[PDB]
């Protein structure tokens, strides 16, 4: 078990990241990148380590979220890949690889790559 | 191009 | 739903990957990089695109590992980005992130980034 | 360094 | 010195990289994406690692094309990274960051990630 | 041409890039991550787009970096992938490959991928 | 979407 | 593990 991921996460771009640590290593919840907004909301699912080191080291985790709700489909799916750092300032480094489908001639501009920081505290 | 959900699209 | 995602794939290092894809839009199965060995299997839970365009473009999908199970812990996790593309020759083709958690000055060594291709075919 | 299990480790 | 980098290589795509590996350390020469075709031509520099382990690692290089030419300005850069792989069937393994400029709102957008693997035969 | 990029840039960890873009696109100086110290000090090429579009896009630059000096041979070589965005907070905005030259067995932690910020400000 | 010069563009 | 020298190493 990880006890401080659960609960609400922010990024630097105003997007909401609401998640449950399961005490299997499970991360469950959804990512919305508005403001309550029912249309922006996607289910999100991960694993992240449930017994870390405890030298120090950080929480390593991942998760991803398929684009695709009742209202929209944007044919691409994310992955984020970071680490859980606690304390006063907790937060969560990741990278994340953004892949959209594609025809196999435009395969070349299939994936985007980026990073994102998420915080406790509103954006 | 446009805006993707990921980035409040 | 995407009917061809079900089963059994094999990266090019003899990986296996069993996944079921719910009508949902959820991955779920087992990763090794072994035989049958047990203490080299990994739970993993993803998401996948399930209406996507009918052009032939592939369907974005992506999944995370924790690598910690009953035998070993290696405080990492990594996340697969990619598309299926379906056919004769299916094929999920990917790009990948393996984070591991480290100290705060050790953070610039947290991220390997890879690529792998997994087949329905042996090896 | 020491073989990571993603990659048969 | 690395002895095997100077030459012609083909990627898998059929793209061209002609480079001169200098004793300094200096990689020089121009990469086009056509046959001989001067509007497909541009012009690239890299460093790699002069002196390699000779445990049989391989030799660590880098290079950046900026996609402007006398025919074309595409706005973007490109750095391969990877490392070169002598033997009968040398090869150069490695993996892009496509950049492209755009304006602050659409940065999100701005970078790619692919590999490519470039060997001294013919596509 | 981009008339603000020649000059001396500092990442947030305390690594100074100083360069010198060239009329024709190139990119000539030196990356050093200590305090004017010879031994931390490594020699730069790279590529930016000279003639970039005037609607507020960045302009597009990749440079790389051999971890190979008269001290020491680190076997892996960096390319950074990114823009330069002008204005009173001037900064180059990137994604970086590094790269260690590995057996084949080792190949697949060849490759961290981490971000960088530079500005023309003092870290 | 249009083909980018890295590609054969 | 050891510090390379891009991180100040």
């Amino acid at each position: 078990m990880e006890a401080g991921i659960t609960g609400t996460w922010y990024n630097q771009l105003g997007s909401t990241f609401i998640v449950t640590a399961g005490a299997d290593g499970a991360l469950t919840g959804t990512y919305e990148s508005a403001v309550g907004n029912a249309e922006s909301r996607y289910v999100l699912t991960g694993r992240y380590d449930s017994a870390p080191a405890t030298d120090g080291s950080g929480t390593a985790l991942g998760w991803t979220v398929a684009w695709k709700n009742n209202y929209r489909n944007a044919h691409s799916a994310t992955t984020w890949s970071g680490q859980y750092v606690g304390g006063a300032e907790a937060r969560i480094n990741t990278q994340w690889l953004l892949t959209s489908g594609t025809t196999e001639a435009n395969a070349w501009k299939s994936t985007l790559v980026g990073h994102d920081t998420f915080t406790k505290v509103k954006p | 191009a446009w805006r993707h959900p990921q980035f409040g699209g």
